[PDB]
């Protein structure tokens, strides 16, 4: 919806700074909110920027309710990202 | 949407944003700040060359933003900051704070051509005059829609000073007004009105679909009114000329129109035609002073003995300071001898206006060929008025009653006759006090004499010995009426 | 297609449609909700300006949609936002929320240039300023508020020759900034004075003219040549795209063209001197009657135009005299200023002569009226006349005017058992028809004409016609103020013998 996307937008920066959707495609799909074929083409990308819009649209639209990505990057040591989505998520 | 001042700045800085820059590294910014619709970003992001992408960045975008923050934003954020800086600089030289001379004129030079405005004359200028048109127009440009009349005696110079306060200052044209319409009437028939106004459209058309011209000759009035307001809508601050009124009609159409209009006219009275409060400016006889001037002008010797500024003071007197028929004298005064000025000035009279009637600058030979109009034009009943003047004395102030005397029919009637003789043509001379009397003046003088029925003139003369009965500066006193015997002299000559 | 109200937002919500927006931007947006035709975005998508885009894509949407929704659907994903809330606003403040409509979404959108712009295309002329009839302008505007809710109705103007109807319609359209943008989104102002029978025919086909686009003015068809079944159905196809718009029919003589307007649904101001033309509308006819100028307006009419006060007696008389014979008649009276180019009492006063022997023609002038003198106009309102009321009008120039006389001394002049109420009848319809007469209902039944209505007839009518119709009187005078002359005493018309002598 328009809070959660508002807030994958808000925290653009951060996002296209550091992380990688290679590293989230093994357990996105792993909570099924991925497909192979998805993270198949977003792995096949040159450059991140380009794996990075991919999944802010898949996570917009196949993830909604992202939360289970909110604990993602978490396991990731990138906690300084799912810290700052959930006080959005507040 | 981006003003114009917002818009006038992504124009300026654009020698610029050409040498360096790309919207593919903008639309993700954009789209991202929720600029740009998915559909906007393919358009601007599928084109094969930059000055497309940015033609239409540039288009797309001065419709979406709410104003110009996000593109300094992003000009920054993406080392183009020599950017971002130049346009944030411009946004604030207007947010904190409330060239060739000779190019510069070519642009009024077309202004006043496309117009069909004609050159102003140059070898003497009554500036006065000039002066006071321009002063009124720039009175008038906040106006919506205005008559002026700048009327006066025929071929009395009145089409030559709208030549001129619009040909001097450079400000009437592109400072008061956007264009200039000149169009010359001179209607009579009924089908003139909507002729005129045919042509008037056809001035405000593009230069393009003139070809496509409609045979717009058949359509009704109507049509014609609404299609011109159409055009009208187009061009703005459209100054017309209408030289040359004769029909009342202009007047009414013109105001339907809703249309800002110079008019010189002969006629005064077709400006009650119009509602609106209109201005008017009278061109009259040139005083005495500027007939020397005038003279000097072109290349006439001024007077040297007594009896030679008399010589002048004839032709003076004779011309009563008339522009046209001045003119024609000019143009006659070949060995430009006092002589042979005074040659004309004698022959003038026994041949009247013909004597010197030539090839000038006036679309008439002589002065008689215009007044004709004048003339026709007039009231059935005016008409005969205006013939029994030729007895008096011309160049005399003289009482209504003995004017009473040779006009047909308490006698207040020939006063009423005498002022639409004014007010129709300059063919008279009012003036209120001392006591109610007009004056004929020699030009309209000679002009009716030589005119008339060469027995009317004799009729008119008798008809008046009769009244002779009863029972100068220095008006002529009621006692004293018995002997119009003064003028014997202006008199004998007949 | 939509209706008034949706079409109404697309039109007053325009000054913000042209400057962002674009038709190409919603084609593949409709293509799709079920709106458009391959042909329609193929005629909209290729237009080189884009209000030319702008034009079609409101002129083809008004035909398409059964709502207006998708739309405001599509400004909210365009980024265009700012539209899509506006004209959800104004679809709100209508359902639910009545009357709001005007004080709140659309008073705010008012600009007095624009009113400038309709009026001029609308060909409203311009509304007379060194005077204005305060009354009467503000309760023609004031009706026409009352009926901007309305779906179709005619107002009135109805009065004499020369009386003014005209000019206050100019000025009721041009004083308020409501009644144009506000009350009703556009004007056609249109004069008539159709006396054929193509009249009626033509005037409607302007009427159209006046309604279609400044494009395809070219395209105007021979429509010269074409059934006045398809004239009327042509007009309202096109009026689809005209919301809240307003008709004036200035000079309407024929009631057939009162007709059409009825059959066209159509919203009329109609300025008139016969008023029974209304006779023809089932519809209610709400009405305003232009009046002689009071002595006190004619004061103010005077002054307006430089014209001097009364110093004396015998001044504030010369000027009562000017009011008398001119009865307070707007058009007669400019013609009297124009010409009383002294402006002293005097000269006022010697055009008070020239007018008892000479008529309306001693004082005929170049006006801004159509006509040198009032009686270029009447001359129409006399022709039009029942064959039997124009015998009728003919012979009331023997009566005294400006006197309240009774119906029985009229019985006596005018042509034709024992009751002649057939007088009354006809003197009604007089009235009626050009406002020629003066009408009272009691104390007892009597009519009265007029000067500026009687010097007319006087000097028009033959010249023994007068003469017959004094002699006439004479007959039946024999019989066996604000007081009616009683009927012991009409024996003797020879109250009025000054007013008599004068033939
Ligand atoms: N410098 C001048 N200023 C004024 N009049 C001039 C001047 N030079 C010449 N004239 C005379 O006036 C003629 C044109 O007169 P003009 O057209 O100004 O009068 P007008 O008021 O237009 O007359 P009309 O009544 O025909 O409209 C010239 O060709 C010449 O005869
Ligand atoms: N308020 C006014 N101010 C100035 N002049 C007026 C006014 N009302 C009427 N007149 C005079 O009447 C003329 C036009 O009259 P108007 O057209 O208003 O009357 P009308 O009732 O339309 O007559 P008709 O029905 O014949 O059109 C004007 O030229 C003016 O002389
Ligand atoms: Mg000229
Ligand atoms: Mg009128």
């Amino acid at each position: 919806r328009q809070d959660r996307r508002s807030l994958l937008e808000r925290n653009i920066m951060m996002f296209s700074s550091h992380l990688k959707v290679d590293e989230i495609l093994e357990v996105l799909i792993a909570k099924q909110v991925l497909n192979s074929d998805n993270g198949d083409m977003i792995n096949s990308c040159g450059t991140v920027r380009e794996k990075r819009r991919e999944i802010v649209k898949a996570v917009q639209r196949r993830g909604d309710v992202a939360f289970d990505a909110f604990y993602d990057a978490l396991r990731s040591t990138g906690h300084e990202g799912l810290a700052e989505v959930l006080e959005p998520l507040a | 949407m981006l003003c114009e001042i917002e818009c006038r700045a992504l124009s300026t800085a654009h020698t610029r944003l050409i040498h360096d820059f790309e919207p593919r590294d903008a639309l993700t910014y954009l789209e991202g700040k929720n600029i740009f619709t998915e559909d906007h970003s393919e358009l601007i992001s599928k084109m094969s060359t930059r000055l497309e992408r940015i033609a239409n960045f540039l288009r797309i975008y001065r419709r979406q933003a709410s104003e110009l923050g996000p593109l300094i934003d992003f000009f920054n954020y993406n080392n183009q900051s020599h950017l971002a800086d130049f346009l944030e600089d411009y946004i604030d030289f207007a947010i904190n704070e409330p060239i060739a001379p000779q190019f510069s004129r070519q642009m009024l030079d077309r202004k006043l051509l496309l117009g069909n405005v004609p050159k102003q004359m140059t070898c003497y200028i009554r500036e006065y005059h000039v002066d006071r048109v321009i002063k009124k127009l720039d009175e008038m440009c906040d106006l919506d829609s205005f008559f002026l009349f700048l009327h006066g005696r025929a071929g009395s110079g009145k089409s030559v000073i709208a030549s001129q306060a619009l040909s001097k200052s450079d400000q009437l044209i592109g400072i008061n007004y956007d264009s200039i319409v000149w169009l010359k009437d001179s209607g009579t028939a009924p089908k003139s009105t909507f002729d005129l106004f045919t042509d008037i459209l056809l001035m405000l058309k593009s230069e393009d679909d003139l070809l496509n011209f409609p045979s717009v000759e058949h359509v009704t009035s109507v049509v014609l009114k609404r299609m011109i307001c159409n055009a009208l809508i187009d061009r703005p601050n459209t100054l017309f000329v209408f030289d040359d009124v004769v029909q009342e009609e202009t007047i009414r159409w013109a105001q339907e129109l809703r249309l800002r209009c110079l008019v010189t006219t002969r006629d005064v009275e077709i400006s009650n035609a119009a509602s609106q409060t209109c201005e008017f400016i009278e061109v009259t006889s040139l005083e005495i002073d500027e007939c020397y001037d005038f003279l000097e002008a072109y290349g006439m010797p001024m007077p040297v003995g007594e009896k030679e500024e008399d010589v002048l003071n004839k032709t003076i007197e004779l011309s009563s300071g008339n522009p046209a028929t001045l003119m024609m004298f000019f143009k006659s005064c070949e060995p430009k001898t006092f002589e042979k000025m005074a040659q004309l000035n004698n022959k003038l009279e026994s041949r009247g206006l013909v004597g010197v009637e030539c090839i000038t600058p006036y679309s008439y030979k002589s002065l008689a060929m215009a007044l004709q109009r004048c003339v026709e034009v007039l009231s059935d009943e005016d008409r005969s008025a205006l013939a029994f003047a030729v007895v008096m004395p011309p160049g005399v102030d003289i009482p209504v009653k003995l004017w009473s005397c040779v006009i047909p029919v308490l006698d207040d009637e020939v006063a009423d006759r005498l002022k639409r003789l004014s007010k129709r043509g300059a063919l008279l001379s009012g003036k209120r006090m001392p006591v109610l009397t007009f004056k004929i003046d020699h030009i309209i003088h000679m002009f009716l004499k030589h005119v008339v029925d060469a027995q009317t003139i004799a009729n008119g003369i008798s008809i008046l010995e009769q009244r002779l009965l009863e029972i100068e500066t220095v008006i002529r006193p009621e006692d004293f009426p018995k002997f119009m015997q003064l003028h014997q002299k202006f008199y004998d000559s007949l």
